[PDB]
RNA sequence: UAUAUAUAUAUAUAUAUAUAUAUAUAUAUAUAUAUAUA
RNA sequence: UAUAUAUAUAUAUAUAUAUAUAUAUAUAUAUAUAUAUA
C-alpha cells in the first residue's frame, strides 16, 4: 500500500474516533428507560434469557 | 448490361455512384431524388422486361382463384365475424377475393380506385349487412397491403439499382466480388411471370398503390379480376428478393422460397396457409443438424464465474469437436416431411435435406448456410380483424386437472380465505412463498420514504393511456366533479391527462371507481398472432401495487429477477451462448399463454389470501398510499366471530381480490371493422407491458423450483435421472422472463444423458404443468432460444426474417405521420442489417438508395399552399451512415461500426485531414490569417463548396413540429401544472427541499459566476416536461407543419462555416493506428453466423476484440451516483452535471443545491456530493461529461479493454511533447482515448493501435477551452 | 466460387480459402 | 494465470466429487476389449515367427 | 496427448479465473503523473496469445507420456537477449519462464 | 481511367509506402501482421483428425 | 528506474505471492488421483521413463 | 430506511429468549481476499464496531 | 390415502420364508454423498425408522 | 520446334461421399386370409 | 364391428451386397493456354 493512501486510511479512521456522537450516551442512560416503561405497554410482555 | 442503359440518366449517375465509379454530390443527388417522385411507379415493373431470366420457376394460374368474399363474412349478436371457411375455427385471417366489385373510380388517376361511397354511407347510416360486410373487408385487406414502411415498389427499385452495375474493387486483399448474380434469381423471375397477368398494352398496372390513409386498387376489366392475395405475394417475393441477394445465399435456397410462397398463395388464407407451416424452415435446418458421423470442428469454451447470480462469464479457449459430442436429440424431419405432404410441398425437404447433408462438420459454411435458410420465412407484419383476435384469444380458460377442493379454505376474512395448513402440494408451495414475500414487504421503512413515495406515483404516468372515458363515467356516476383542461390542448385518454384530474381528491372517494371498464389495443406481429396492450386507468394501477412490489421482492431475492432487471439486455448474449457449448444440455421452455393461464379461481385466490395473511405481521392502524386502515369481520371461527382492524395494504388486498375475482371487463372499439363496438369480461391478465412480467417470472420460478425439488423426484422411476435430478437448484440451472424460460442440466461427466431418461423427465414436466392448467409447450433439440436470440454451440445466429426489410408493422386504419419522420425510418432500418450481420459492403449501398429516396419530401396546406423541401446527402453522414467515396480517396474504406455524431465527423475528418489541406492550397487562394487546426489554406471553403457544413447543420434541425400555447388555455396549463404540481408534491417536505435547492442553486450559480441560464434537472420541471409530452401527443396543426419546413430551408440556406465548439477543438488533435492488436480468439471459430471471411470488415471487428462483454475492471459505468430518481429526468444529465462541477471546481454547496434540488435531503445529499471523485469514475463515465457516448453498434463487442490499454493517449517515442496533458490527464486522457478508439472503429479492416501524435495547440490550450465551454454550458 | 484477389486461386469451400489466404500471400 | 487463478468450490469434498465424477466410465467391457486383443497379437506373433 | 488433456478436463473440479488475479492487479495505487505505467504493461503481457488458457492441461497430460513426446517452453516467449535487465517487459518475461 | 484501374495500380504499385495520402496499402499491411499472429495462434495449438 | 515505479514494481510483484489459489493444493493431492484412474481408460496405456 | 437495523437490534433485546439478531453472512468479507484488499478491510471494521 | 407398503409388510410377516420385504434401493442415500448433505440424512433417519 | 513449370479440360485407374435401380434382412403402415377374445 | 397373433401381397424407412450416374481427392496419359530456357 503506497503510504500516501495509508496515510489518508489511518486519518479517516482518526476523524471517525473523534466525532462526538451522542449515541453512546444515550444507550447507557436513557434506552434502559424507554424499554421499562414500554414493556408494560406491548400487547406481548417482554421474554428474556 | 441493358437494364442500366434503361435507366434515365440521373439514376444512371446514382448508380455509377453507389458503385463506387464517382463521388457523390448533392447535384446528382436531388435529380436522382427529384426523379423518383414524379414518374409512375409502373415504370419500375417496366424495368423488368430486359433481364433474360434462366430459372425453373413457373407460375400457376392456380393464383387467380378468387374465392367469393360474401361467404367468408357474416354478422351476428351485431358484430361482424369471419366465419371460418374451413372447419378449423382459427381460419380468422384475410380470405382469397377479389376486391373490384368494390371499386369506384378516383378523379385525380382514373385507373385506379376506392371502396364506393354508397356502400360506407349505408353501413354507417343504414346499418345494413352486406354493407358492413363489404367495408369490413375493404378496409382490413387494405390494411395488410398497409404494413410496409414505404410502397414496396420503391424496394425494388432500389434493389434493381444497386443490382444494375457490379462495385468497384477496393484495394483490400479479402474484398472479395459477389459471387451471386441477376438472372439467376427465382424471386425476380417469379415476380416477372405473376405480373405479366396485370399488362394491358404493355402498361404494367400495379395490383395495389400504398396511401398515407391506406391502399388503393386498379379497376380490372371485364375480363380480368385482381385477388388481393396477389399484392401480398409481390411483397413477399420482393422482400425475399432483397434479402437473399443481402445475405448472399445460393439460387436453389431461394427457389425452394419461391415455391413456399406461391403454394401459401395458391390455397385460400394466404396469411393462415403461411402462418400453418411457419416453423417448417428452423426444425428443418437448426433443430437438426449434426445428426450423423463425420462430425467435427472447433467450439467455443466458455466458463461460468462461481457467482452465478452475477451472471458473468469468461472465454476460456476452444475446445475440438468429436463424436461423442454430437447432438442426442432425434432430428426433425420426419414431423416436418409429414406436414409438408400435405401441401405437397415434399420436394422441398428434399432440396433442404440434400443440402445440408453437405455440411457434416461445423464451421463458417454450416452456420452460414442455417443463416441463410432460416432466412427463408416469410417476413409479412401478419394482420387480422381485431374482433376476431380478442374473440379467439380471451375465450380460452386453463383446465386444472386438480381443482383445490372447497373444503381446503378457512373462514372469510371478508373477501379472502386463508389456506388450511394441513393442504400440501404445490399450491402449499405457492401460498408459502408468496406469505414469505408480503412478510418481508410488510415491515419495510423503504416506503414511507417520501422520496419513494414520489416515484411510485410518478411512475404510473406516461404519455400514452387509455380508459379515461370509463374513469370520467365512473367518478361523475358517483357524483365526483372532475375538473377539465380540454383548452389546453392534450389527449383526454393520456395518462397524463386523467391523473391531473384525480390530483385534489381523497383517495378513498374513488374507491368505487376501481371496477371501471379498461379499453384495449391490438399491436401486430411477425411470426405469430398480434400482441395485446392493456392499459389500465391510473386508480386500477395504483390500487394494484403490493402486488408488484411482492413479486418484484421475489424476482430481486431470489433468481435475482433471471435478467429481468433488463440493465442492458447483451447479459443474455454470453448465457445462451454458454447453454449451447457442447459439455451443457439444454431445454427449451415457456408456458403457452401465461396471460391466459393465470386466473383467480385457482391462482390468483392463493396470491391473495397469502398476500393478506403476509400483511398480518405489521400495525394494523397504518395507511399505506393515503388508503387507512379499516375494520372488516373475521369469520374464521364459527363459534367466535367478530371484526378487528386491518392495514391499509390489506384493504388493499380486500378490493383486489374483489376485482380478480369479478374478472377484468374490457371494451372493444376496432375501427377496422364497421360500427360493432362491445364489452365483454374475461378473466385473462391484462399484461399489456413490462408491470406484468414481474408477476409472471415469479410464478414461472416457483412452480419451476418445487417441480425440481419435489415433484420430480418423487415420481420420476429413472434411478439414473434421480441421481443427476437432485443436486440442482433453480438459482444456477433455470432462468425465465414472463412465459419465457431456460433450464439446462448439470454437466454430465464426459457424456450426456439417455434420450430416453429426457424423455421421461419431458413427459412428467408436462404432465406437472398439466395438473394446475399450464400447458408447458417445452422442446429440447440442443440449441438456445431465449428472448428471440438464437445460438448453436456457441454461435449467435441472427434470425433475419424477423426484421423484413420492407415490413412494419401500423396499427391503425392511417399511417398518420409527416415525410420528415421517414429520415428516422430510415437511420433505423440501416442499423438493423448492422446489428444482424448482413453483407456490408452490399447492405451500404442498399441503404444509400433509400436515403436517397428520403432525402426530399413535401406538404400542401389543407386548401393553401405546397412547401418543400430535401436535405444535402451530407446530413446521413451525421445520423450515422458512412459514406462510400470521398474526393481523393478510395471506395468503401468506412466500416459500418462509425459512430453516429460529432465523432464519425471528427474520425472522417481525421483520415481525411491531409489531402484536403493540400488539395486546398493548389485550388484555393490562402485565408488572410493563420488559422489553429489549418494553415493559410482555407479548406472551410472547400467543405462548403462540398455542403458539408449544410448537411452537419441540416441534421440538427427537429423533425416533428410543435404546437401553439394560448393564455387561457395557460389558465388550463397552470391548472394542469398545479394538479400534476400536486399530484407529484403530496407532502410538503419535497416541496420545501426542491424550492431551497432552486433558490439556493440561482442564487450560487450567478453569484459565484459560473454562468447563468444552467438548465439543471430539478423537480420542478418534471410536470413541465409532462406538459410538453402531453401537448406533443397531439396531431399538429398544419402552421406547425409551414413553420417547419420554413425554418428548415433557412436553417439549410444559411451560409455557416463552423462546426461545433467541441467539434472544432477535437479537429486539434492527430491520431494514427498502429499495426494490429493480438487476436481475441481463433479465427476459425465462428462466433456470429455471416461474420465469416466472405463477409471481411465484421469478420475482422468480431475477431480482434471478441464478442462477450467482459468488463473484468471496467463495468462499463453503470454505478451511477444516483441509484434511486424519478421519472421524466435524466440520470445521464445529472452525472454529467456533477462530474463538470467537480472538474470545474465548484465548491461543495454547490453540489448540494443540485442534489437537493432532485429532491435529496441534506445528509444524503452530503454522502452522495462526497462520493463524487474522479479516481472512481469509469472512461466512460467521464468522458460522457462532454457527449462522448458508445455507439449503440459497438454494445456487442468487448471494447473495455481495448479502450483501457490500448489507445494510447501518450506514447513516450511518438507523441510530440506539446500534447503531454500533465496533471489534467486524470480528465483528460479518457476523452482522448474515447476519440483514438472512435476513430480506430471507423476504419474498415482489423482493429489497429491508435496513438495520439499531437496536438496543433498545446494539450494545455486545449482542457483550458474544454473548462470554458464546459463552464459556458 | 470464392477467389483470392491476389493470385485468382478459387476456391469451393471458404475453409480452403481461408488457409491459402493466410498462408500463401506475404547491393 | 492457471498457476495463479486457481480455485474451487466453497467445502468441496474430493471423494464425493469423485465419485459422481467417474460413476459413468466403469459401466462396460470396454477396458477388456484391449486385453482380448493382447491375446490374440500374442498368438500370431509366435505363430508368424 | 490432446484425448487425455480433454477427457481430464472433463472431471476435474478446478476451475480457472482470470477475474482474481486482475482485481488484485489493479487494486494497487500508483501515481498518474508518470509516463509510463507497469500495471498496463504486465497487464497486455498476461493475457495469453489467444484468450486460451489450454496449455496447463496441456502440461499435464504430457507426464502421462514423456517417454514419447516432451512440453517445451516457446521459443517467442524468451525474452530478447540484446535487451538489459531494466527494459521492463523484458523484465516481467523472465519472471514468467521462471515461474 | 477508372478507380478500378487507380485501385489495383496502388495495391500493386505503392504496397510498402507510407504516404499519408494513401490509405488501402496500410490496411493491407496490417492484414499481413492479421495472419502473422494468426500463425502464432495454431503453431501452439495445432488441430487433430 | 525511478524510486515510484520500483515501489509500484515490488508492490504488484507482492500482490501475486499473496493469492490464495487453489493449484498448488490440488497438484500435490488431487492431480495424482485423476491421473492414476484416467490411465485405466485411454485407450492407450501411460508409457513413461 | 432511517436505520430500521438499529432500532430492530434494540427491540430484539426484549425478546432475546425468543429471537436472536444476527448478522447478514452477505456482509462479510469473502475468504479469498487479502488484508489489502481495501474494501474487505472495511467491512471488517464494520463487522467488529 | 393408500398405504400399500404398510399393510403390505403386516402381510409378509405371515409369508416370510415364501415373501420377503426389503427396504427399496434406491431410497439409501447415495454411498459416495456424505453426512452433510441434508436430504440424505433425512433419508438415513425414515431408513432407521 | 524442343524442354521445364503453372493453370484449365478430357480420358483411364484407385479411394471417399451422394443419388437411382436390383437382391437379401429388419422395422412400421395398409390390404387380404386364418385363428382367438369381446 | 373392435382388439391380439400368424401367413401372404403392396408401400415407406434403415442396414448389407451388386450395378449405373454425379461430385470430390490422388496418380498416369493426351490436348489447350500462359511463363521461362534453348
Ligand atoms: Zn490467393
Amino acid at each position: 500500500v503506497n503510504d500516501l493512501t495509508r496515510r489518508t486510511m489511518t486519518g479517516v479512521m482518526t476523524a471517525m474516533r473523534q466525532v462526538k456522537t451522542m449515541t453512546p450516551f444515550y444507550i447507557q442512560h436513557m434506552c434502559p428507560t424507554e424499554l421499562s416503561v414500554l414493556a408494560s405497554v406491548t400487547v406481548t410482555p417482554p421474554f428474556q434469557v | 448490361e441493358e437494364l442500366f442503359n434503361a435507366l434515365p440518366q440521373p439514376l444512371q449517375q446514382l448508380s455509377l455512384a453507389l458503385a463506387g465509379e464517382i463521388p457523390l454530390t448533392d447535384h446528382i443527388f436531388e435529380q436522382a431524388a427529384s426523379t423518383w417522385h414524379v414518374q409512375p411507379r409502373s415504370l419500375t415493373y417496366k424495368l423488368l422486361d430486359h433481364i433474360p431470366f434462366s430459372t425453373p420457376v413457373v407460375v400457376p394460374p392456380s393464383i387467380y382463384h378468387s374465392l367469393d368474399w360474401s361467404k367468408c363474412f357474416a354478422v351476428n349478436q351485431d358484430r361482424v365475424e369471419r366465419v371460418p371457411t374451413i372447419d378449423d375455427p382459427d381460419d380468422v385471417y384475410v380470405p382469397n377475393s377479389d376486391i373490384g366489385p368494390l371499386l369506384t373510380s378516383l378523379h385525380t388517376i382514373p385507373d385506379y380506385g376506392f371502396l364506393h361511397p354508397a356502400i360506407e354511407n349505408d353501413a354507417t347510416t343504414l346499418r345494413a349487412e352486406r354493407a358492413r360486410c363489404a367495408s369490413t373487408f375493404y378496409k382490413i385487406a387494405s390494411s395488410q397491403a398497409r404494413q410496409v414502411k414505404l410502397d414496396p415498389i420503391r424496394m425494388l427499385g432500389f434493389l434493381l439499382l444497386v443490382q444494375a452495375r457490379p462495385r468497384v474493387p477496393s484495394g483490400l486483399v479479402t474484398d472479395q466480388p459477389t459471387r451471386r448474380d441477376p438472372t439467376q434469381s427465382p424471386a425476380l423471375h417469379a415476380i416477372w411471370q405473376v405480373m405479366q397477368y396485370y399488362k394491358v398494352a404493355g402498361v404494367y398496372y400495379a395490383p395495389a398503390l400504398v396511401v398515407p390513409s391506406g391502399a388503393i386498387w386498379w379497376i380490372p376489366p371485364p375480363g380480368k379480376r385482381n385477388v388481393v392475395s396477389v399484392q401480398y405475394l409481390l411483397t413477399d417475393l420482393i422482400n425475399l428478393a432483397i434479402l437473399a441477394h443481402m445475405t448472399d445465399m445460393s439460387p436453389t435456397l431461394e427457389l425452394t422460397g419461391v415455391l413456399m410462397y406461391l403454394r401459401a398463395a395458391s390455397s385460400h388464407s394466404h396469411a393462415y396457409t403461411l402462418l400453418q407451416m411457419k416453423s417448417v424452415f428452423p426444425a428443418l435446418s437448426l433443430r437438426s443438424m449434426y445428426r450423423n458421423k463425420g462430425f467435427g470442428g472447433k467450439a467455443p469454451a466458455i466458463e461460468w464465474t462461481e457467482p452465478r447470480s452475477k451472471y458473468k462469464f469468461r472465454w476460456t479457449g476452444v475446445t475440438q469437436l468429436h463424436d461423442g459430442l454430437r447432438p442426442r436429440s432425434p432430428s426433425m424431419d420426419v414431423p416436418t416431411l409429414e406436414v409438408l405432404t400435405k401441401y405437397e410441398l415434399v420436394d422441398i425437404g428434399h432440396i433442404i435435406i440434400r443440402e445440408r447433408n453437405a455440411h457434416p462438420r461445423h464451421n463458417h459454411d454450416s452456420v452460414r448456410f442455417v443463416r441463410d435458410v432460416m432466412a427463408l420465412t416469410s417476413g409479412m407484419y401478419l394482420v387480422r380483424q381485431p374482433t376476431m383476435s380478442v374473440l379467439r384469444e380471451y375465450s380460452q380458460v386453463p383446465d386444472i386437472k386438480d381443482p383445490i377442493p372447497p373444503s381446503a379454505w378457512t373462514g372469510p376474512i371478508g373477501n379472502v380465505r386463508y389456506l388450511l395448513p394441513s393442504v400440501q402440494g404445490p399450491a402449499r408451495h405457492l401460498y408459502d412463498t408468496w406469505r414469505a414475500a408480503a412478510r418481508q414487504i410488510a415491515q419495510d421503512p423503504q416506503w414511507h420514504d417520501p422520496l419513494n413515495q414520489a416515484i411510485m406515483r410518478a411512475q404510473y404516468v406516461t404519455a400514452r393511456g387509455g380508459s379515461s372515458a370509463s374513469l370520467k363515467f365512473a367518478l361523475k356516476v358517483t357524483g365526483i366533479v372532475l375538473p377539465e383542461y380540454d383548452d389546453s390542448k392534450v389527449k383526454k385518454s393520456s395518462k397524463i391527462y386523467q391523473a391531473a384530474q384525480i390530483a385534489r381528491i381523497a383517495f378513498m372517494l374513488l374507491i368505487a371507481a376501481i371496477h371501471a371498464e379498461v379499453t384495449m389495443g391490438i399491436r401486430n406481429q411477425v411470426q405469430r398472432r398480434a400482441r395485446s396492450i392493456m392499459p389500465l386507468n391510473v386508480i386500477q394501477q395504483a390500487i394494484s401495487a403490493p402486488h408488484t412490489l411482492v413479486a418484484n421482492y421475489i424476482n430481486k431475492h431470489m433468481n435475482l429477477s433471471t435478467t429481468s432487471g433488463s440493465v442492458v439486455t447483451d447479459k443474455v448474449i454470453p448465457l445462451i451462448l454458454y447453454a449451447s457449448t457442447p459439455p451443457n444440455t439444454v431445454v427449451n421452455v415457456d408456458i403457452k399463454a401465461c396471460d391466459a393461464s393465470i386466473t383467480y379461481n385457482y391462482f390468483l385466490s392463493v396470491i391473495c389470501g397469502a398476500m393478506h395473511e403476509g400483511f398480518e405481521v405489521g400495525n394494523a392502524d397504518a395507511a399505506f398510499m393515503g388508503v387507512p386502515s379499516t375494520i372488516v369481520s373475521d369469520r374464521r371461527s364459527s363459534v367466535a366471530p367478530y371484526s378487528r382492524p386491518i392495514s391499509g395494504l390489506q384493504t388493499m388486498v380486500q378490493h383486489l381480490a374483489d376485482l380478480y375475482a369479478a374478472g377484468f371487463r374490457y371494451s372493444v372499439s376496432d375501427a377496422f371493422s364497421s360500427g360493432n363496438k362491445f364489452s365483454f369480461p374475461t378473466s385473462t391478465f391484462p399484461s399489456g407491458s413490462t408491470a406484468t412480467s414481474t408477476e409472471h417470472t415469479a410464478n414461472n420460478s416457483t412452480m419451476m423450483e418445487y417441480f425440481l425439488n419435489v415433484h420430480a423426484p418423487s415420481h420420476v422411476k429413472s434411478a439414473s435421472l434421480k441421481r443427476i435430478l437432485t443436486d440442482m437448484t433453480i438459482q444456477r440451472n433455470y432462468v425465465c422472463q414472463g412465459d419465457d424460460g431456460i433450464l439446462l442440466l448439470p454437466h454430465e461427466a464426459a457424456s450426456k444423458i439417455s434420450a430416453d431418461d429426457m424423455n421421461e423427465l419431458l413427459t412428467c414436466l408436462r404432465d406437472y404443468g398439466q395438473l394446475f392448467g399450464w400447458n408447458y409447450d417445452i422442446d429440447w433439440s440442443d440449441t438456445a432460444e431465449y428472448l428471440k436470440l438464437y445460438a448453436l454451440m456457441g454461435c449467435r445466429i441472427p434470425n433475419t426474417s424477423r426484421h423484413p426489410p420492407v415490413g412494419k408493422e401500423y396499427a391503425a386504419p392511417q399511417t398518420d405521420e409527416i415525410w420528415p419522420s421517414l429520415i428516422d425510418i430510415v437511420i433505423g432500418h440501416h442499423l438493423n442489417g448492422v446489428t444482424d450481420v448482413l453483407n456490408w459492403r452490399e447492405w451500404l449501398r442498399f441503404s444509400w438508395a433509400f436515403a436517397c429516396y428520403s432525402s426530399r419530401g413535401g406538404y400542401t396546406n389543407p386548401k393553401g399552399q405546397s412547401f418543400s423541401a430535401q436535405y444535402p446527402w451530407w446530413t446521413f453522414v451525421y445520423l450515422g451512415i458512412p459514406p462510400i467515396l470521398l474526393p481523393g480517396q478510395t471506395p468503401f474504406i468506412h466500416s459500418c461500426y462509425m459512430p453516429p455524431g460529432d465523432q464519425g465527423m471528427f474520425s472522417i475528418l481525421n483520415g481525411w485531414r491531409d489531402w484536403l489541406i493540400s488539395h486546398a492550397s493548389t485550388t484555393l487562394p490562402p485565408l488572410r490569417h493563420n488559422h489553429p487546426v489549418w494553415g493559410l489554406s482555407d479548406v472551410p471553403s472547400l467543405l462548403s463548396q462540398f455542403g458539408v457544413y449544410a448537411g452537419y447543420h441540416a441534421a440538427q434541425h427537429y423533425r416533428r413540429p410543435k404546437p401553439a400555447p394560448e393564455t387561457a388555455s395557460s389558465d388550463s396549463i397552470n391548472q394542469i401544472t398545479s394538479d400534476l404540481t400536486e399530484y407529484l408534491f403530496y407532502d410538503s417536505a419535497l416541496k420545501a427541499r426542491v424550492m431551497k435547492g432552486r433558490y439556493n442553486w440561482e442564487r450560487l450559480s450567478s453569484s459565484l459566476s459560473l454562468n447563468v441560464g444552467s438548465r439543471v434537472p430539478s423537480l420542478f420541471d418534471v410536470p413541465g416536461k409532462w406538459v410538453a409530452a402531453g401537448r406533443d401527443a397531439e396531431k399538429p396543426p398544419p402552421s406547425s407543419v409551414e413553420d417547419m419546413f420554413t425554418s428548415l430551408n433557412r436553417c439549410i440556406r444559411r451560409p455557416t462555416h463552423s462546426f461545433s465548439r467541441l467539434l472544432e477543438l477535437y479537429l486539434r488533435v492527430h491520431v494514427t493506428l498502429g499495426e494490429s492488436i493480438p487476436l481475441a480468439i481463433d479465427p476459425d471459430v465462428p462466433q456470429v453466423a455471416g461474420a465469416d471471411p466472405a463477409n471481411d470488415d465484421h469478420w475482422f471487428k468480431y475477431t480482434c476484440l471478441g464478442d462477450i462483454p467482459s468488463a473484468t475492471r471496467n463495468y462499463f459505468g453503470e454505478s451511477l451516483f444516483v441509484g434511486r430518481v424519478v421519472s421524466g429526468l435524466d440520470v445521464e444529465a445529472v452525472d454529467a452535471t456533477l462530474l463538470r462541477l467537480k472538474i470545474l471546481g465548484a465548491p461543495p454547496e454547490a453540489f448540494i443545491a443540485v442534489l437537493n434540488g432532485i429532491g435529496m435531503s441534506d445528509s444524503e445529499a452530503h454522502q452522495i456530493a462526497g462520493r463524487i471523485s474522479l479516481a472512481n469514475a469509469q472512461l466512460v463515465q467521464i468522458a460522457r461529461v462532454v457527449h462522448l457516448s458508445i455507439p449503440s453498434s459497438w454494445m456487442t463487442l468487448n471494447t473495455g479493454p481495448y479502450i483501457h490499454h490500448h489507445a494510447y493517449d501518450f506514447k513516450p517515442g511518438i507523441t510530440q511533447p506539446s500534447a503531454k496533458s500533465r496533471d489534467k490527464s486524470i480528465w483528460m486522457s479518457p476523452i482522448l482515448k474515447l476519440l483514438c478508439t472512435s476513430y480506430a472503429m471507423t476504419v474498415a479492416g482489423p482493429v489497429r493501435t491508435s496513438i495520439v501524435t499531437e496536438i496543433d495547440g498545446s494539450a494545455a490550450a486545449l482542457s483550458g477551452n474544454l473548462r470554458v465551454w464546459m463552464r459556458d454550458v | 466460387s470464392y477467389v483470392c484477389n491476389v493470385c485468382n486461386a478459387r476456391f469451393s469451400t471458404m475453409s480452403a480459402l481461408s488457409e491459402h489466404l493466410r498462408s500463401d500471400h506475404r547491393s | 494465470v492457471a498457476m495463479l487463478c486457481g480455485q474451487t468450490e466453497t467445502n468441496l469434498i474430493p471423494s464425493h466429487h469423485y465419485g459422481k465424477a467417474f460413476a459413468p466410465l466403469f459401466a462396460s467391457n470396454a477396458m477388456f476389449t484391449r486385453n482380448q486383443r493382447a491375446v490374440i497379437t500374442r498368438e500370431a506373433f509366435v505363430c508368424a515367427r | 496427448v490432446e484425448a487425455l488433456s480433454t477427457l481430464l478436463r472433463s472431471v476435474t473440479p478446478l476451475v480457472l479465473d482470470p477475474t482474481v488475479l486482475t482485481n488484485a492487479i489493479t487494486t494497487i495505487s500508483e501515481s498518474t503523473t508518470q509516463t509510463i505505467s507497469p500495471i498496463s504493461e504486465i497487464l497486455r503481457l498476461l493475457q495469453p496469445m489467444g484468450n486460451d488458457y489450454a496449455a496447463f492441461w496441456k502440461c499435464i497430460a504430457s507426464w502421462a507420456y514423456n517417454g514419447l513426446v516432451t512440453t517445451v517452453l516457446s521459443e517467442d516467449a524468451f525474452p530478447d537477449s540484446s535487451q538489459s535487465i531494466t527494459h521492463l517487459p523484458s523484465m516481467w518475461k523472465c519472471l514468467f519462464l521462471t515461474l | 481511367s477508372t478507380m478500378s484501374a487507380l485501385s489495383e495500380h496502388l495495391r500493386s504499385d505503392h504496397r510498402d509506402d507510407a504516404s499519408t495520402l494513401l490509405a488501402t496499402p496500410m490496411i493491407n499491411n496490417a492484414i499481413r501482421s492479421f495472419l502473422t499472429a494468426w500463425d502464432g495462434i495454431r503453431i501452439l495449438s495445432p488441430d487433430v483428425s
